[PDB]
């Protein structure tokens, strides 16, 4: 079962003169439990190929199947309950909640899946724990650490488990031993989940780190 | 869950302040609303028994008791009153007083309010108006002249319910019997009497007595009802609902453009959370139902903090104005609830639909995209039904009420034109050089920050537009009165006087080193007819009341005449020129008069204008001499005194029949009825200026983050903590500095055109206003800009 | 003249076990007129010495004197005073006061300093004249373009005749084409004007074109 399958995704930006084609054809088939590390220059529409392979977007042309479905048809509204079931992102600057604390910034995926609070906050709680925050439970966001903050973040990701996870310079704020530690934790965490994850990063190394990196130059998708 | 959510969601300033501004203004909405609806409450209670009856007869003369006699046997109960102007003795200090007349039958209806409670008018018992003792120094228990007549204080006058709501009245109340009223002797045929008969029972009978006496109503007479008896006190209480609600409308517009302007920047804030919730997997169903609850609970907190504050405010002002107020008012009725709770919520739909679509229809790309913003309701669809909307709200408050749309338009303008006037003055004050930095930093920043700037300079003057006219009226009248000596200029007034007293007044004036002012020979009449056509049912204020004519050989020394020829001749009247303009009478026009004893005509030949804003004589028709003999010829003049009051009394002792009028001790009584409402005035400038620094805090959270930065880049730079904190000092400081020279600019264009066309008094400049105003602005301005630096600058997280 | 002198230089960040030394041990030294590169990965705290350098806050340790003057040993305002007496800055974003044009934007930094408006008209209109941007003087910043708004901060830099100027990628928002004229126009007005310079950047060729380059590891500096 192919999770992720791309064909000749064609993407433009503007109108006439200025109709910046950023994506000419895309084509990638992802496979479950795969780890695919997305690389180029920044810019690059390293981001419009993540956010259109999550179905955030619509492309010019082309066609995604994310869990063999047909992003290019559905509205936004089946593709918000398709990235609520199976999909799970991580941000650069991590996009928490600033007004709510980390358990419930963990918990709050399962509670817009409508999940029963307790058996979602006993397991938020033990990756919390996981994670080595017992003593940042209620802390607010604005009071955590950078490195706190993308744990938090990494935590409400994997509350549900999800099948793929998108995540966009998840060392981008972070110095190389905080980096470091997150990055191999999220590789830790998922090796026993089977997600299979999409890193857009200009870091050598951590694309190096997942099995597969592909690399965006000009519209096309080139293996390295 | 969402408990936490919105408990640690309203510390977020941008929502904590669109709920207080909210609750601010269904609290001004709430109140206003509330006294007007006790207002309109009252006045249909007192209708009710103000008449205590029916149907009502007023006449300046007795109406034969034959009438009051069928109505008796028509199983009617009769209610009599007769109200008269006269004087009363503090000891040896005479005063103007208004007496009534009242038989035992009255109050019928409703309760009378007296100090101490439960009294009548018996025979030798007087009861008059706190008011009155205060100034007569006199008690409860003591015995007070009137008249003729000397009689016992039986008790106060709290409210009577056949007192009605006058603010600008020039006599106290005396509350006394018709059996007392012929015991004084001082009561004169023809004299400034008026009869009031009510009529009480079921309304068949009423009926039926009504159209038995209809055919038999003198001219003079005037047959009215619940709702008929809409003289002068209608327009007035009409006037003050009017009042209160461009009051609360003007707030309420300050708060809309509060709300508007701050929640419209939460929802910017926002837009990058509620793009994370859609990322995340939140349905348009489930982010609807979130955002539509917190809305609703924002909403209801708000109504509920907003209706304590306004019940607070309501029990301040009904405290506050009890000497403009009648002490007794029937209880709130739920209604204004309602009002408040709609206006509330139809404002805040009104401006939430907008950036509610806004927050529904993100755009979850702003996650990746800082930049992106959804596109939806472009402005150049969306502000014409706004303004549709709101302009028809507003019709379905008024209606076709012309005169209020053109003052709340005219001050919108004058608001607009207050924002420019002080743009062009921020502009003129950067075009000079300033040897300080701090100050040409921040009017560099005032100027190139126009849309906010403009909005908030016009904020703030129309709350010191207001605070402005209440200190003008307050010292400006004061010093008025210090501008009330122009040249000639009558003070006092002499009225009502019988043609054989004239000759001993005068030696009394020829021996008491006084000049002798204007003769007029007055005779009291009311119109009936204009070129034959009657004028019963025009709602002129000269015609709902008895005028006054006179007769000069020679012409009116204060009244130019414009057109006609001077002195008309028999069956020839002067016009005046106001009355002429606003009753379509032209030169040549037929006017009849109803008189005391015969009813007389005249031919309008000539037109003066006569301002009738002067404090002169003032009339609008003048008879040729010698035209009304046939008519009792009561008298009226004037003289100038300023050297104590010994001779009043005694000129009083002598004549007591004769009515005098001190134009000194009604405009200090008025002086202190306009202190009141100012005071009224005052707490509605504190809630207007408090909305107002409601938007100065929602326009300045807009610029939080541009703000924040530019404090940074000072920072950087080298700009000093002391430097920055005194930038935001001289910064805020001057802005309400520049609030408050726009508002002396405006006080000062209203004085000036009061002076020149309204009053034609000489102008001055009230330097005194223009060194308190703008200087208090500055200093409040000035606090709030130390409270601010105090929170950005000395906060050490601006690296 | 040393213009900058770092010994041992320390600065720690966070609490409890969670407290992170930011800089491990910096000794520089610095003299006149020198061109200074300071490279590193990104997210290595670049911008934490760099404001230590600027005197902005207080290291953990270290002596650090400017220009002659330790910025450890007096209060906040006598660094305010020395940064707007001989320090000219240049960041990424060029912080363009909105609601200030092009030319008061220049002149500001000169007022600053305590020179007459004159003279700092003057100053800003000849080095506008001399980048070539007298025909925009009154544009607002929001409508200049990048390359043109790196000029107004640079001129607003060296209106002042600063002896020494630090950057920190200011290129970061500027296509390649606009980062080297932008960088050899600098170097040249620089060199003209005689002033040292300190320069971060994750590109290595402008370290190249640098006298010196210095790598940041861990907190520590490399020679390069």
């Amino acid at each position: 079962e192919n999770i992720v399958e791309v064909h000749h995704l064609k993407k433009s930006v503007g109108q006439g003169e200025h109709e910046l084609s950023i994506l000419t054809g895309v084509e990638l088939v992802v496979k479950r439990g795969e780890t695919i590390a997305l690389v180029g220059e920044s810019g690059s529409g390293k981001s419009t190929l993540l956010a259109i392979l999550a179905g955030l977007d619509d492309g010019s042309s082309g066609e995604v199947s994310l869990v063999g479905q047909p992003l290019h048809n559905m509205d936004e509204e089946a593709r918000a309950k398709l990235r609520a079931k199976h999909v799970g992102f991580v941000f650069q600057s991590f996009m928490l909640i600033p007004t709510l604390n980390a358990l419930e910034n963990v918990e709050l995926p399962a509670l817009l899946r409508g999940e029963s609070s307790a058996e979602s906050r006993n397991g938020a709680k033990a990756l919390l724990e996981q994670l080595g925050l017992g003593k940042r439970l209620d802390h607010l966001p604005a009071q955590l650490s950078g490195g706190e903050q993308q744990r938090v973040a990494l935590a409400r990701a994997f509350n549900g488990r999800p099948d793929v996870l998108f995540a966009d310079e998840p060392t981008g704020n972070l110095d190389r031993q905080t980096g470091d530690k997150i990055a191999d934790l999220l590789f830790s965490l998922n090796r026993e989940h089977g997600t299979t994850l999409i890193m857009v990063t200009h870091d050598l190394q951590l694309a190096a780190r997942c099995d597969r990196c592909l690399r965006l130059v000009n519209g096309q998708l080139q293996e390295e | 869950m969402i408990a936490r959510w919105f408990w640690r969601e309203w510390r977020s300033p941008s929502l904590l302040i669109v709920w207080l501004a909210l609750s601010l203004a269904v609290a001004c909405v709430l109140a206003l609303g509330n006294i007007s609806d006790r207002m309109e409450k009252g006045l249909s209670q007192q209708s009710r028994e103000f008449m205590a009856g029916d149907r009502a007869l007023r006449s300046s003369r007795e109406v034969p008791q034959a009438w009051l006699e069928e109505a008796q046997k028509r199983g009617l109960k009769v209610g009599k009153q007769l109200t008269f102007a006269t004087m009363t003795f503090a000891g040896d200090t005479p005063q103007l007083a208004n007496v009534k007349a009242v038989d035992d039958i009255y109050p019928m209806y409703g309760d009378l309010q007296t100090n101490p409670p439960g009294l009548k008018p018996q025979a030798g018992s007087v009861l008059l108006a706190p008011r009155l003792m205060a100034l007569l120094n006199l008690k409860t228990g003591d015995t007070i002249d009137v008249g003729d007549a000397t009689l016992r204080i039986a008790g106060e006058v709290i409210q009577e319910p056949d007192s009605g709501f006058n603010p600008f009245q020039m006599a106290p109340r005396l509350m006394m019997n018709l059996a007392d009223v012929d015991k004084t002797g001082a009561v004169q045929p023809g004299s400034r009497v008026t009869w009031r008969y009510k009529f009480g029972g079921n309304e068949n009978q009423l009926d039926g007595y009504e159209k038995w006496l209809l055919p038999q109503l003198k001219p003079e007479q005037r047959w009215y009802g619940l709702e008929q008896d809409e003289g002068a006190l209608g327009r007035s209480m009409e006037r003050s609902q009017q009042f209160l609600l461009l009051s609360a409308l003007l707030t309420l517009l300050l708060a809309v453009a509060a709300v508007a302007v701050a929640m419209n920047h939460y929802c910017r804030s926002r837009y990058d959370l509620v793009a994370i919730l859609k990322t995340l997997g939140a349905g348009r169903a489930q982010l609807r139902k979130l955002i539509v609850g917190q809305w609703l609970m924002v909403l209801t907190l708000s109504a509920v903090t907003g209706g304590a504050i306004g019940l607070l405010f309501e029990n301040v002002l009904m405290v506050l104005l009890k000497p403009v107020l009648p002490a007794a008012l029937p209880p709130a009725s739920l209604w204004p609830w309602l009002w408040a709770l709609g206006t509330m919520t139809v404002i805040s739909l009104l401006v939430g639909l907008r950036p509610y679509r806004l927050l529904l229809a993100t755009q979850p790309l702003r996650v990746l995209r800082n930049d992106v913003v959804a596109n939806v309701w472009p402005l150049k669809f969306y502000l014409p039904i706004v303004s549709v909307v709101v302009v028809l709200l507003l019709a379905g408050l008024m209606g076709g009420s012309m005169l209020l749309w053109a003052v709340l338009a005219g001050a919108v303008v004058l608001a607009l034109l207050c924002g420019v006037l002080g743009w062009m003055l921020l502009n003129v004050l950067r075009r000079m050089t300033l040897k300080s930095l701090p100050l040409r930093l921040a009017v560099s920043r005032l100027l190139r920050q126009p849309w906010s700037t403009l909005s908030q300079l016009s904020a703030f003057s129309l709350s010191f537009m207001l605070l402005a006219l209440l200190l003008v009226l307050r010292g400006d009248l004061l010093d008025r009165w210090q501008q009330q000596l122009p040249p000639e200029s009558p003070n006092y007034f002499l009225i009502n006087i019988a043609t054989e007293q004239v000759a001993p007044l005068k030696a009394f004036l020829a021996e008491h080193q006084i000049v002798p002012e204007s003769f007029y020979p007055v005779v009291r009449a009311r119109l009936t007819a204009i070129n034959d056509k009657p004028t019963e049912g025009n709602e002129d204020e000269a015609l709902n009341r008895e005028l006054n004519l006179t007769w000069q050989n020679t012409r009116p020394d204060h009244n130019p005449i414009v057109a006609g020829n001077w002195p008309p001749k028999a069956d020839e009247v002067s016009m005046e020129e106001g009355l002429a303009k606003r009753l379509n009478v032209a030169l040549g026009d037929t006017v009849t008069f109803m008189g005391d004893t015969q009813e007389f005509r005249a031919k309008v030949t000539s037109l003066r204008k006569v301002d009738w804003e002067s404090l002169r004589p003032n009339f609008y028709f003048i008879f040729p001499e010698g035209a009304l003999d046939g008519q009792p010829q009561s008298w009226l003049t004037s003289f100038r005194w300023e050297n104590g009051n010994g001779m009043l009394t005694q000129l009083n002792r002598q004549f007591p029949t004769i009515s005098l009028l001190d134009i000194g001790a009604i405009l200090k009584q008025v002086g202190q009825v306009l202190e009141q409402v100012s005071r009224a005035l005052e707490v509605m400038v504190v809630l207007v200026t408090a909305c107002g620094m409601l938007l100065l805090l929602a326009q300045v959270q807009v610029g939080m983050r541009q703000r924040h930065q530019e404090l940074v880049v000072w920072r950087t730079l080298g700009a000093g903590k002391k430097l920055l904190r005194t930038t935001l000092w001289c910064e805020f400081a001057m802005l309400g500095f520049v609030s408050g020279l726009v508002a002396a600019i405006g006080a000062e264009t209203a004085l000036a055109v009061l002076q020149a066309k309204v009053f034609d008094f000489p102008w001055e400049p009230d330097w005194r206003l223009w060194i308190v105003l703008p200087c208090s602005g500055a200093l409040l301005l000035s606090l709030f800009g130390g409270w601010l630096g105090a929170r950005l600058v000395k906060g050490k997280a601006l690296f």
